[PDB]
């Protein structure tokens, strides 16, 4: 009855519409925050010199951009890894300049989406859950603090980091590939297979569901009304899935445990991501994909190119032309 | 390079830091053995 | 095409003498070079200072002429400018200079003609990719 | 920016008919419960 | 007694010229015969007006005042050169070298925002005749040279260069090039500018001086894109003398 | 009630056999460091720098002040020898009580003796073998004390004379310099406790985290939790290893950007330059080489209008052009006799650059820590030829990977530990389902 | 000679597990 | 009445000599003797009215006169170009492999 | 005219999802 504890519970409550919870303190305004800058940044922000040379991008709306080439840009190479804060600057204008609301929106978004994934563990405790959801979406949040913050503080500069657009996010993986060689790197090869795959056994696992629903209703409606929510008994035949699929392919790739079944379709995507947002934070220190460059040469010693060559004549031309005016010496180290 | 009086053992050298790899493998020919108990 | 002794024929003076080094020599000098030489010089040209490379037009044109075995083996002795006129073992490894580039402290005399006879052959193989950069890669 | 003057009226009809059409659907269900 | 490098770092103060005792009204008197040079001349500025554009004939727009976007990144330091004394005991410093340029963007009023390089390079600054003593009223005026605030091998943002880059708007292919013949063909600008140096402050022990400047000049035209815009710059300036 | 693939859980209450366990484990890591530095130095050639010979633990060795001179030189490789001898067989014991305990002595304790038998709900008996081990952790930390002020120093790179041996008999132990650090930003130019770049101040932390520690072992094994503390952890053995397993994590983080960015206790002599270090020493090595050749590296404007070789940061400082402009804050003992006051000094620049400079500066650029995964150096263009990944980089990437996955073992069982400690780790009692029993949403 | 002394190592672990079954030990 | 200064520089003896007020001192190097000292001198103290002015270069050793003499039908001088010689671009063209 | 057009696009959605979340159709137990 007392004053703080009647908070507690409204804080903790399990009948809030949206929960709230200890996490969601902290959640809830840092999200706000970079929501709304992002919001009025993306429409109307004036252009930014992401990298340091007095050349400044424009990635707003109303500075002649669309939806698809519009994005918040990463603030300047000249900040490297300073915090910019608003009250650093001498003025808003400054601040707009040299890409402060990049840095705003990232560090509120990290933040609250850290506290997003503990709010999963919190209300999964309130409700009488096992707990593991949220080590899921580890696997996503994981990755955008490897764009977002790890591959800055490796290569020294947000300037580096992944820019708030669809184009900007094009601009990112294709620096990364002739920096990087990432098609090359295993880690990312291990996140294309937990994203194939991840879409694979979806379809899979919806198709074998659907395929052997029990016949619950007429041609006239939808099959969908043949489940109620909260129903006891389950509303496919898992045998007959088993049967379908096991003679598919032989009778012992096939799943007949639902709980074995549905632990797979959660990890195979969970640990390729965890792989690749991996790749992308151990490519921040540098540590590239394979180099099979002039690795086939002849009796004479002539050089015999492979795919990897082919591969390697893409990244140079990347190389050469990204960030034209910025390089004065003849290696990109950073 | 080692110290010479230890010259011989210079192969065996090359192989030591995988042994505690080998303890891992070796985990699982306990397992296989036992039936996954 | 296959490592002949035409390809492994190499000027060992500027008299015009020749001198043909062997397979075993050849190899000997490439990995010598990667050992000492090639965390600048990868490729034939100088990480470091790109205006000056290792092919042997380049070297022809150097003071005193590096385009022979003579010529490059002093260099790693005794380096100097492309004009000559200043020694700049101070600041490139060389035997006079092996106190501070201690990779130069175990080259003896062969080694120093088996690197020298990599550099001169390797342009007859690769072509313009020695000394071209990253536009022949 | 010198953009097609048409694409206004398409995205307005590509938003506008199907959406549309969806809620006549939805309004008519209701009115049947 | 100085500070360090780890005292400066971050502060601002490595943006800052050195100033002077409000003490020191002295004099430093010119050996008609010995020579001199100025060993660290540093130019702070402290503010940017632009010339607005008047639309209209005889209305001639005003210097309206600027906002800085780039920064404790304005000033020139380290400069050096002859201090000469002619015939007629007048002074010119000649500039030699220094950090004698740092490119600047301002924000007018309305978002525009105005590049320039703020420079002295090849300064030649004059006194009156008959000077023999260096005063608090002691005055130099000059002109300095204004290169293309992007150099040669600058690239548009469509690849478009004058040492480099493409020749044309390679993205419109049949496109008519008369009309984009100015942003196509990158010119080099080299312009005047001049500066005056007003002498506030004079250590006559120490051979350091200190005040006031203005200079104008003119804004980056973006290698011909477009028409520059006049600039004044004020600030404060020091600098110190040496027997050569 | 733990399958094959979970066996472990089943020693959680055998306090002999996970005894064991634990000291096997602690077997395994003794081996390992004892048998890699042997073979890292059967594989040592003296007269290449470590960084080129695929070496992390030389490193850690040398940079104690054993087997190195002036310069990092390598004097004397028996110091590396004996510490690879004296922990492979220092594991042989580890192992042997390791496989007794696990194997054939008790599998519990606590009935055999009092003192060595625990319960994981006993919250005293857990703070006294924490208070224990607080000692052992002070212990250690004095170990470098007295290493650094009794037996021969560590070597500092930052020594006048390009790095040396040298014994500490000022450890800074002014509070506000010590804690200082723990209270600066982890951003840039201030990089939190990864900054610390003398060794007086390393010496000093360690005399305070000594007593500080044994100070905690003391309190740990006199107290009990208070009733504010009972209330707000969890009190058992898996929630004991995941605040651990956290612990971990963020220091495994922490190692990341310290071996990154810290060239004091990480050496480039030794380690390589760090990613700044080389970007830098690029810039250094074309300013050298274009004012050779007459250039006015002052006065050069480049292509954007910034300075070519000079430039201000932000704060004004005079720093190196280019892209490196973005690694402004870095400091090591080849370029800081550039420096003065407003950062680099163009006279000195102009006139007082030393061959070893311009040397270091090459090194350094061609030795930047950029590879591929088989050990190609360079940037990824680059053609086979030169085989080196930086130990720094080979460094960072390990822990911050090990770093990552703690941190999701820490998630894994810190929500394990909740759910059995509420009793609903098994699933949902069908009988008593928490949401059937309350209000619906909407 | 890499065979004179490490070809006896791999085969220690598997060894263990043979000689402690087929003479059936608490594994 | 919009011209490309550097490519119509092409079209001069700047197109094919080395031009001794214009040239970055990178190309002194397809001539022997001449890099990196001479070509350090040269380019210091440009501009020059004619090719032979080289050889009023104080300080030059008769050996350097030599090589200077050697070449000169190797040089050539245009007007001075602001946009090759501004940024310190005869230092350093931006250029490397 | 194009800016107005994705705007109100945008707007459109972060309304939809108002509706979704708290005027959906309730669920209800079997
Ligand atoms: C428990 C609850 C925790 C909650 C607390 C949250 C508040 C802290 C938030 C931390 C933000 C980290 C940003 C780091 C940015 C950066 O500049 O960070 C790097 C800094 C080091 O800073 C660098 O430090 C350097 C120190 O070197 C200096 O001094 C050296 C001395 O040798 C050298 O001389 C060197 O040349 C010289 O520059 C310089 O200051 C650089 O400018 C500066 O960038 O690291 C450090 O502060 C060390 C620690 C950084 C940790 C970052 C790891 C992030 C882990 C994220 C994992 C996400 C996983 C998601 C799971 C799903
Ligand atoms: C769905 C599945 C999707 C696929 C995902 C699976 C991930 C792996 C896929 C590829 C693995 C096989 C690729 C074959 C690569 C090859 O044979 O690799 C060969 C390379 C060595 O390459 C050689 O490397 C040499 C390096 O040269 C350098 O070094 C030389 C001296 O060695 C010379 O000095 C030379 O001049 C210098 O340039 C040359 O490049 C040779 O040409 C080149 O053949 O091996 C090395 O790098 C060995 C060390 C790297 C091994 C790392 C293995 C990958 C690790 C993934 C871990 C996943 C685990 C997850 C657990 C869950
Ligand atoms: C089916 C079979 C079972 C296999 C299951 C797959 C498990 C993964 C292992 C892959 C299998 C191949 C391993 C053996 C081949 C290999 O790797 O062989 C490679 C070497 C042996 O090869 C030597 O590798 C060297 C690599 O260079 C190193 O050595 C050079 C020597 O001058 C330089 O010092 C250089 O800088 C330095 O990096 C050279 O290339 C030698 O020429 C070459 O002989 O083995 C190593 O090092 C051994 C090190 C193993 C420990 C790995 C520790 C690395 C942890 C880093 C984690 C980073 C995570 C990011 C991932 C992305
Ligand atoms: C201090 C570290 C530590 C400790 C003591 C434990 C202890 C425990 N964990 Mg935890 N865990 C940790 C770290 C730790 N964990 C981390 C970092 C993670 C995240 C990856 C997890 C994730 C995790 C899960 C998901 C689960 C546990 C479980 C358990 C329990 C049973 C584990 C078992 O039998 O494994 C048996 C070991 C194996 C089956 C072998 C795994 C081998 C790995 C996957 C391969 C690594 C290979 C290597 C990278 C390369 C190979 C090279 C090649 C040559 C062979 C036990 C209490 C289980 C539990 O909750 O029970 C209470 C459980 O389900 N752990
Ligand atoms: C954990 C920290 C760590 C770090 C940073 C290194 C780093 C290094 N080691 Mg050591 N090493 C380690 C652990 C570590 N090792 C362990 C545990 C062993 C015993 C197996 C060894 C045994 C060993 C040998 C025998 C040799 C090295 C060598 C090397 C170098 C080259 C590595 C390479 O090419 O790998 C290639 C990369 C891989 C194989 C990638 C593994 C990918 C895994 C499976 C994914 C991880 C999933 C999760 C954990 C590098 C300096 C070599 C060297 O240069 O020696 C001087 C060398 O010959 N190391
Ligand atoms: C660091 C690795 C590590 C360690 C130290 C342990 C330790 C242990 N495990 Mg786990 N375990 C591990 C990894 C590890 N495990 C992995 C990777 C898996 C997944 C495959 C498991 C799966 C697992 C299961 C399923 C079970 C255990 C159990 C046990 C305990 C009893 C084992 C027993 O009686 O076997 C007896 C085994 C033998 C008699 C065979 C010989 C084994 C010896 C020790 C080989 C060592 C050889 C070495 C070279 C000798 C050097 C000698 C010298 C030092 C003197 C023991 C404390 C059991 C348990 O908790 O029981 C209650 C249990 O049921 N473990
Ligand atoms: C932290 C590790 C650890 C812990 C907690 C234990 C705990 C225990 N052991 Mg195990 N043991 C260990 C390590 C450990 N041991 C190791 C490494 C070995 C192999 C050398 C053994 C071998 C062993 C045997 C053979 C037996 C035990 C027994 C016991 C029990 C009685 C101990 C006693 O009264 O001894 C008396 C205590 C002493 C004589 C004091 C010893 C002081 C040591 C030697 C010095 C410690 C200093 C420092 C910590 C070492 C580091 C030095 C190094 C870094 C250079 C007890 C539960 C007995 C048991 O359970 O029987 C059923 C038993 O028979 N232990
Ligand atoms: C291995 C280390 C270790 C561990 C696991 C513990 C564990 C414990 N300690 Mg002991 N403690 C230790 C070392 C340790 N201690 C040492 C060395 C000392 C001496 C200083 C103490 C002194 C001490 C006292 C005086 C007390 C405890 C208490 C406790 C209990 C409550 C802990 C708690 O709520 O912390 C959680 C901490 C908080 C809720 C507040 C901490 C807020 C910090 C500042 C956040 C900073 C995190 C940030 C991201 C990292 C940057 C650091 C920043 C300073 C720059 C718990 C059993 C309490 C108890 O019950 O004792 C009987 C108690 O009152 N500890
Ligand atoms: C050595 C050294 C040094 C020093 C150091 C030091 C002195 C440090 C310290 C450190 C410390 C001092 C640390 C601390 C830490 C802490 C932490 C990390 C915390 C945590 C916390 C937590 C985890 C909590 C949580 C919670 C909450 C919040 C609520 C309720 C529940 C709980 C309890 C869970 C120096 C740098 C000088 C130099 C070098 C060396
Ligand atoms: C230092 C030293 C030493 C020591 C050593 C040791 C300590 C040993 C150990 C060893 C060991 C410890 C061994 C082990 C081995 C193992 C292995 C070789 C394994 C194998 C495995 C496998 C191959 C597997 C298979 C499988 C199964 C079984 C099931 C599932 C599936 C799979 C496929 C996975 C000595 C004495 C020499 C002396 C000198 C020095
Ligand atoms: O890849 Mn290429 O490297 Ca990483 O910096 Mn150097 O150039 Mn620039 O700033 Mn963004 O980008
Ligand atoms: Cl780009
Ligand atoms: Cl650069
Ligand atoms: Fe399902």
């Amino acid at each position: 009855a007392n004053l703080w504890e009647r908070f507690c519970n409204w804080v903790t409550s399990t009948d809030n519409r949206l929960y709230v919870g200890w996490f969601g303190v902290i959640m809830i305004p840092t999200l706000l925050a970079a929501t709304i800058c992002f919001v009025i940044a993306f429409i109307a922000a004036p252009p930014v010199d992401i990298d340091g040379i007095r050349e400044p991008v424009s990635g707003s709306l109303l500075y002649g951009n669309n939806i698809i080439t519009g994005a918040v840009v990463p603030s300047s190479n000249a900040i490297g890894l300073h915090f910019y804060p608003i009250w650093e600057a001498a003025s808003l204008d400054e601040w707009l300049y040299n890409g402060g609301p990049y840095q705003l929106i990232i560090f509120h978004f990290l933040l609250g989406a850290s506290c997003y994934m503990g709010r999963q563990w919190e209300l999964s405790y309130r409700l009488g859950m096992r707990p593991w959801i949220c080590v899921a979406y580890s696997a996503p949040l994981a990755s955008a603090f490897a764009v977002f913050l790890i591959y800055p503080i490796g290569q020294g500069s947000f300037s580096d980091g992944m820019p708030l657009g669809i184009s900007g996010t094009f601009n990112f993986m294709i620096v990364f590939q002739a920096e990087h060689n990432i098609l090359m790197h295993p880690f990312h090869q291990l996140g294309v297979a937990g994203v194939f795959g991840g879409a694979l056994f979806c379809a899979m696992h919806g198709s074998l569901v659907t395929s052997s629903l029990i016949r619950e209703t007429t041609e006239t409606e939808s099959a969908n009304y043949g489940y109620k929510f909260g129903q006891e008994e389950e509303t496919y035949n898992i045998v007959a899935a088993h049967g379908y699929f096991g003679r598919l392919i032989f009778q012992y790739a096939s799943f007949n445990n639902s709980r074995s079944l549905h632990f797979f379709l959660a990890a195979w995507p969970v640990v390729g991501v965890w792989f690749t947002a991996l790749g992308i934070s151990t490519m921040a220190f540098n540590l590239n994909g394979f180099n099979f460059n002039h690795s086939v040469i002849d009796a004479k010693g002539n050089v015999i190119n492979t795919w990897a060559d082919i591969i390697n004549r893409a990244n140079l031309g990347m190389e050469v032309m990204h960030e034209r005016n910025a390089h004065n010496f003849p290696l990109d180290l950073a | 390079k080692l110290p010479e009086a230890y010259a011989i053992f210079d192969p065996l050298v090359d192989v030591l830091p995988v042994i505690p790899v080998l303890f891992l493998a070796l985990a699982f020919v306990w397992q296989a053995a036992v039936g996954f108990r | 095409a296959e490592l002949t002794p035409e390809v492994l024929t190499v000027p060992l003076n500027s008299e015009g003498k020749t001198i043909t080094l062997t397979e075993k020599q050849y190899l000997e000098g490439k990995r010598l070079f990667q050992y000492a030489c090639a965390s600048c010089h990868v490729g034939g040209i100088t990480k470091t200072n790109p205006s000056l490379d290792l092919r042997t037009e380049t070297l022809a044109l150097a003071t005193p002429p590096r385009d022979n075995i003579e010529g490059l083996v002093d260099y790693m002795k005794n380096p100097t400018t492309y004009d000559g006129e200043q020694e700049i073992a101070e600041v490139h490894p060389s035997l006079r200079s092996a106190d501070i580039f201690p990779k130069m402290r175990n080259l003896t005399e062969k080694d120093l003609v088996a690197i020298a006879g990599h550099i001169l052959v390797e342009p007859k193989i690769l072509g313009d990719k020695w000394g071209g950069g990253k536009v022949y890669y | 920016m010198e953009v097609n003057q048409l694409g206004l009226i398409a995205t307005a009809l590509f938003v506008l008919v199907p959406s549309v059409f969806l809620i006549i659907l939805y309004v008519q269900t209701e009115s049947q419960q | 007694q100085t500070l360090t490098y780890d005292d400066i770092v971050g502060t601002g103060l490595a943006n800052k010229c050195p100033t002077l005792d409000d003490t020191a009204r002295g004099a430093y008197p010119i050996d008609s015969s010995q020579t001199y040079r100025i060993a660290r001349l540093c130019l702070q500025p402290t503010t940017f007006l632009v010339k607005e554009e008047p639309k209209n004939k005889r209305q001639e727009a005003e210097f309206v005042p600027t906002k800085l976007v780039t920064r404790e990144t304005t000033s020139l330091d380290q400069i050096q050169g002859e201090l000469k004394v002619n015939s007629d005991g007048s002074l010119t410093f000649v500039e030699e070298d220094g950090i004698d340029f740092q490119p600047v963007t301002v924000q007018m009023a309305g978002g525009e925002r105005i590049p320039l390089l703020f420079t002295v390079k090849n300064l030649v600054a004059s006194t009156q005749p008959n000077v023999t003593s260096i005063t608090t009223s002691t005055d130099f005026k000059g002109e300095f040279n204004v290169p293309s605030y992007r150099t040669a091998n600058f690239l548009d943002p469509k690849g478009r260069g004058l040492a480099s880059g493409y020749d044309s708007a390679i993205a419109l292919p049949q496109a008519k090039e008369e009309e984009l013949a100015r942003a196509n063909v990158k010119r080099f600008s080299l312009t005047k500018g001049q500066i005056s140096l007003n002498v506030a402050k004079v250590d006559g022990r120490t051979g350091e001086i200190a005040g006031t400047f203005e200079s104008e000049q003119l804004s980056d035209d973006d290698m011909g894109a477009h028409e520059p815009h006049e600039v004044k710059i004020q600030g404060v300036f020091y600098a110190s003398i040496e027997p050569a | 009630g733990f399958a094959w693939w979970a066996g472990n859980a089943r020693l959680i209450n055998l306090s002999g056999k996970l005894l064991g366990a634990h000291v096997a484990h602690a077997g395994l890591i003794v081996f390992w460091a004892g048998a890699m530095t042997l073979f890292e130095l059967a594989h040592f050639i003296p007269e290449k720098p470590m960084y080129e010979q695929g070496l992390i633990l030389i490193p850690h060795i040398a940079t104690l002040g054993w087997g190195v001179g002036p310069g990092g030189e390598v004097v004397d490789t028996f110091p590396f020898f004996v510490v690879g001898v004296v922990h492979l067989i220092s594991s042989a014991v580890l192992g042997f009580g390791g496989v007794y305990h696990a194997i054939r002595g008790p599998e519990t304790l606590e009935e055999y003796s009092s003192f060595f038998g625990y319960d994981w709900k006993d919250k005293n008996k857990m703070t006294t073998i924490l208070g224990f081990h607080l000692i052992v952790l002070g212990i250690g930390a004095l170990l470098l004390v007295a290493k650094a002020m009794f037996f021969g120093g560590l070597y500092d790179t930052w020594a006048p004379g390009g790095g040396d041996v040298r014994v500490i008999t000022n450890p800074t132990l002014d509070p506000r310099v010590i804690f200082g650090y723990l209270l600066k930003s982890p951003f840039g130019g201030e990089g939190w406790i990864v900054s610390v770049n003398n060794l007086e101040d390393v010496v000093g932390g360690h005399i305070w985290i000594g007593l500080i520690c044994i100070a905690g072992g003391i309190w740990h094994i006199l107290t009990t939790p208070f009733g504010w503390a009972r209330r707000a952890f969890i009190w058992s053995g898996e929630a004991y290893l995941s605040y651990s397993l956290g612990a971990l994590s963020m220091m495994g983080f922490i190692a990341t950007c310290f071996v990154w960015f810290n060239n004091t206790v990480y050496p480039s002599e030794f380690y390589g330059p760090t990613g700044p270090e080389a970007s830098q020493a690029q810039a250094m090595t074309f300013l050298i080489r274009d004012q050779k050749l007459g250039a006015n590296v002052g006065s050069a404007q480049g292509p954007t209008g910034l300075g070519k070789y000079l430039m201000r940061s932000p704060t004004g400082e005079i720093i190196f052009g280019g892209e490196t402009m973005r690694f402004w804050d870095f400091r090591g003992p080849w370029l800081e006799p550039l420096r003065g006051p407003n950062g680099l000094d163009l006279n000195k620049i102009k006139n007082d650059i030393q061959p070893w400079q311009e040397r270091r500066a090459a090194e350094y650029m061609t030795h930047a820590p950029l590879g591929s995964l088989n050990s190609v150096g360079g940037v990824a263009t680059e053609i086979n030829s030169v085989n080196f990944v930086s130990p720094r980089s080979w460094l960072a990437t390990s822990h911050f990977v090990l770093a990552f996955f703690f941190l999701v073992g820490h998630l894994w069982h810190a929500g394990r530990a909740r759910a059995a400690a509420a009793g609903f780790e098994k699933g949902i009692d069908r009988e008593s389902e928490p949401v059937l029993s309350m209000p619906s949403l909407d | 000679a890499q065979l004179t002394m490490i070809a006896m190592i791999g085969i220690a672990g598997p060894m263990i597990i043979f000689l402690l079954a087929v003479r059936r030990g608490n594994l | 009445e919009l011209v490309n200064v550097v490519d119509e520089k092409l079209g001069t003896a700047y197109g094919e000599k080395i031009d001794l007020n214009n040239t970055n001192i990178a190309a002194f190097i397809q001539y022997r003797g001449l890099y990196p000292t001479l070509a350090k001198l040269i380019v210091k103290n440009a501009p020059y009215e004619s090719v032979e002015d080289v050889l009023n270069i104080p300080g030059l050793t008769e050996r350097q006169k030599q090589i200077l003499r050697e070449n000169l039908e190797h040089f050539t001088v245009t007007e001075v170009e602001t946009a090759l010689v501004e940024g310190g671009d005869r230092y350093n063209n931006g250029l490397y492999k | 005219m194009e800016t107005i057009t994705y705007v109100f696009i945008f707007a459109c959605i972060i309304a939809l999802f108002f509706f979704a979340i708290f005027f959906r159709e309730p669920p209800r137990i079997t």
